[PDB]
């Protein structure tokens, strides 16, 4: 279900194995109805903050080639809007560190938060309104839907909240037809690999493939 | 001190249990009545997140409950099951002998998670939460309730 | 903002008649015991009766604070006792300046 | 078929004739508190007593249906209040057509 | 509206508080009595396999219980413990403050397994189940009980 | 050894936005108190009544079946009226009230 | 049978509920009162290891409780936590709606283990244990109590006691 | 007591067919007597959600036919029938006269189950040869062949005399050896060959069946 997408649209891809080493999976429930829903280990605010810092730092990774400063936006896939395509489940919140702490409830209820936006987005990735009291769009920062099966793993059947993996993919232009652009793309890739493989954060376990 | 209404020939008179002298004879305990009138019918606005602004939590006040004999059609009832941010339940289980409001038009179900500063949830206006012929000052879990207040009557 | 219309439910039985229906093992369940009604128009009573429930709120809250029991069923019974004590607890006179029982020749 | 004999028990106590026995820590247990007796012959009362408990059962079932509490200890008190309420709640008269009291001239 | 008997000079007079005018007197609450009379004195079958045909199970009607002052000498009493097909007791436990029937001439103790359609056990004829000065509609487990009906009396001084 | 002074707390009520349980005082700020210095013909006679009431009351409780007994004072009120007014009264006033007037 | 005191003009009259005679007006149920007076105001000795000799345990008597309207200012209050030799508290937990004595001068807490022959602990002199507007016959754990007795009164138009 | 029985009556004039029986899926349940008694637990293969299956297999086994020459060889032609032509069937199921319409019985009312298969099993594991279970059902535990069924021969995996705790309901089919008659031996062997194949490939996951 994963390699089908990478052979129909893509472009070289940068992907990381992500799994929560310390925390565990907690419980939640949708507001109006919908029984009980458990949320996977990488789905806790005590740990969710860290994975977004890693991705934002990756977007800010720069590499030196000749007299130019090569950024991700120079070589990334931007289908539209110059925002790079980010196949990550954090993209349901438009990839901001001041947004994934949001709240709407009161001293009685919590109508909507990251949880309820999570459950709706994985069912309607292309929606511009989560139909909750927060009306937060599910579309990514690059203007396209984020299919949860490409950004989650370790879950059973369609219970994506039970996923133990949060898959992040960075599509990068292959530049097979342009050697000069390929050299700049490879320069950024070398910096990206070194930064990721030595990311000092005990709350996260990061590898490749 | 507690006002008492005397219903004589479809007209209401407000008096007490001392100021009345006689010619208002009370013949049996049957004609002493306690009625609970709904508060939604006194000009309020009730949604599920817009009626939560009328009640909140407090600690230190023990709960109390009274009985009312006759009630009124509730236009909007509520059924709440609240759980702490990482806890079990905010609202207490209903005490034995308490059922839901007999006659509800529409019921606003809700099972949610939220913060709960305080042991019990009281009304922020002084009214009661009406249950099946029992009116209390707190909110119990999984039981249909309407917000109202009790009046005491003598009927001729 | 008064509602002139009152539709009430009354949970009291009908003693004169029954017939193999007073037995709890044959009778109605926990919901089929209520008698209902309606009070449309003649809005001098219902609007004057919403103005009584708003006034006895303060007294009823203060009464419950002092009481130690949980459920209070005896509010009506006490008021009946207080009725007789005011009338007959004190001594009346045949003329009755503050008491009843008018004489007749 | 009626039982003319009626051997009964009553769980009532006396205030006097008690030395150190009124204390719960020194008194009888939960079973030695009943005083009993016997009512032989006298069948006009007993067989007419067994034919009243067959009639009050329907009213008691309906009353228990009406109420909300589990245990009902108040019935006799309510009956006493109703007695006083009939006798004196309405205005009496010197003649007492439906009331009482005797006018001396 | 409950019937109320007046005992005067060892003769019984059935009246009501709605009835009665002036000749009868009520001086104190002590002379208002509640008496619970047994049904076994009305000549009915008494065993376990045969009394079961006088009470059955029901759901939806809550239990009720009332107090009575004086009782009789129970010819027979019953003690029952029923567990659902796997591991649970149908009969609710005796509510706090309820004991066995004080004076039984013979009891009937049996404990086995059986089906239970219905939350509570009700009497199939309209009669009460008598306990220590507390008459109920339902059957509780592990407590002696006798089936009877209550009367309300005024005793002349 | 009798104590002539009686310091008593009484939990009876008698204000704006204070009757509401959500705004009102807690479980302990509901008591009012007083003082009974000197005139020790009432305090010591009061202590000589609770010592005699205990024998009857401990036997009254043994009869009942309920745990909490709130109705003793109501029962004495009914007994008050029944003794006065339960029996037939007379305007002559041999033992009954109703002061004659003509 | 139960003595009832009538207080008029700061003067007490012991009488019954039937020998009242006429002219002693009772106008409202408000002027019926029940007052709980402490045993410490009757000349007793109140230590924590020397007051444990006026209560003892018994089996077979059900507990009974009774309410009172007005109490006294306790000079001593007690708070006991006693457990059977292995792991079980002798004293039953307080029933729902029973709190400590409202006004205590000095509390006396006592933990520790001790043998307990009997289900419940009663008073060896016949007195009550006073709780928050509720007087009992037994002792409940973790709740402040004072040993006292109840009196029943009719007040005059002054209704403050 | 097991091999003692097979050498005193089933001496080498008789051959025996026996199978291992144990409940793989279910477990052991608990039963209590009607008056007071004491709660006695039952072994796994004594639960009726599965106990109907162990009787379906035997009545099928009684119905296997084998072809020899122009004759149809049945079990009754070669089985030990001491009386009554019913074959000797040494099994717990024979306490109930071996029928699928009998082992669902009851006695009681909507209050108590006075008697059932449960009490019937306890009685004859103590009194196999008696004709009346002294319960309200008065059902005999004598077998269909007119003889008692001893519990220790037909049960296994139990502790001491608690035959209730047995995890095995041993079933034995005595067959004439026919050592003195070759022709009858050939027909007996023909039925045996059909019998082993049927039981070895008897497709029910609720049961585990083997030999010895």
């Amino acid at each position: 279900l994963e390699k089908e997408y990478f052979d129909q649209h893509f472009f070289r891809t940068e992907q990381l194995i992500i799994r929560a080493p310390l925390t565990d999976k907690h419980i939640y429930q949708p507001y109006p109805s919908g029984a009980d829903v458990p949320f996977g280990p990488p789905l806790d605010i005590q740990i969710l903050h860290q994975v977004l810092d890693l991705q934002i730092a990756i977007e800010n990774i720069t590499a030196s080639y000749d007299n130019e400063t090569v950024t991700l936006q120079d070589i990334c896939l931007a289908p539209l809007n110059t925002n790079c395509t980010i196949l990550s489940v954090l993209n349901y919140f438009q990839n901001s560190h001041s947004v994934l702490d949001h709240k709407k409830g009161d001293d009685f209820f919590v109508y909507a938060d990251y949880h309820t936006h999570f459950l709706y987005c994985v069912r309607a990735p292309a929606s511009l309104n989560d139909t909750s009291l927060l009306h937060d769009p599910c579309l990514g920062t690059f203007g396209g839907p984020v299919f949860p099966w490409l950004v989650l793993g370790g879950y059973d059947d369609q219970n994506y909240n039970n996923a133990t993996a949060l898959v992040i993919t960075f599509p990068v232009n292959n530049y097979y037809n342009d050697t000069e652009k390929l050299q700049r793309a490879q320069a950024w890739e070398k910096e990206f690999i070194n930064f990721v493989k030595n990311y000092k954060n005990p709350n996260l376990t990061i590898s490749f493939t | 001190s507690m006002p008492l209404g005397v219903v004589t020939n479809s007209t209401l008179e407000v008096t007490e249990i001392d100021q009345l002298v006689c010619k208002d004879h009370l013949a049996s305990t049957d004609q002493l009545k306690s009625v609970g009138l709904n508060l939604e019918g006194s000009g309020v606005s009730t949604d599920i997140p817009s009626a939560t602004k009328r009640w909140g939590f407090r600690s230190g006040v023990p709960p109390k409950v009274v009985s009312y004999e006759a009630g009124e059609w509730a236009e909007n009832c509520y059924n709440l099951e609240i759980k702490k941010p990482d806890g079990s339940e905010c609202l207490p289980p209903p005490p034995d002998g308490v059922r839901g409001f007999p006659r509800c038009r529409y019921v606003h179900k809700a099972q949610g998670t939220g913060p709960c500063p305080g042991d019990y949830a009281f009304h922020k206006d002084g009214a009661f939460f009406l249950y099946d012929r029992l009116a209390s000052t707190v909110i119990y879990r999984g039981v249909n309730f309407a917000e109202g207040v009790i009046a005491f009557l003598i009927l001729a | 903002k008064c509602n002139p219309n009152l539709h009430y439910w009354t949970a009291q039985e009908q003693h004169n008649a029954a017939g193999i229906a007073w037995i709890p093992y044959f009778g109605p369940g926990a919901e089929g015991i209520y008698t209902e009604g309606l009070m449309h128009n003649q809005n001098a009573l219902v609007c004057g009766l919403r103005q009584l429930a708003n006034e006895t709120t303060q007294a009823l809250q203060l009464f419950l604070r002092a009481t130690t029991e949980l459920r209070t069923y005896t509010i009506l019974n006490r008021k009946a006792i207080d009725f007789l004590l005011r009338r007959w607890g004190g001594t009346c006179r045949i003329l009755g300046p503050d008491c009843c029982i008018e004489p007749h020749d």
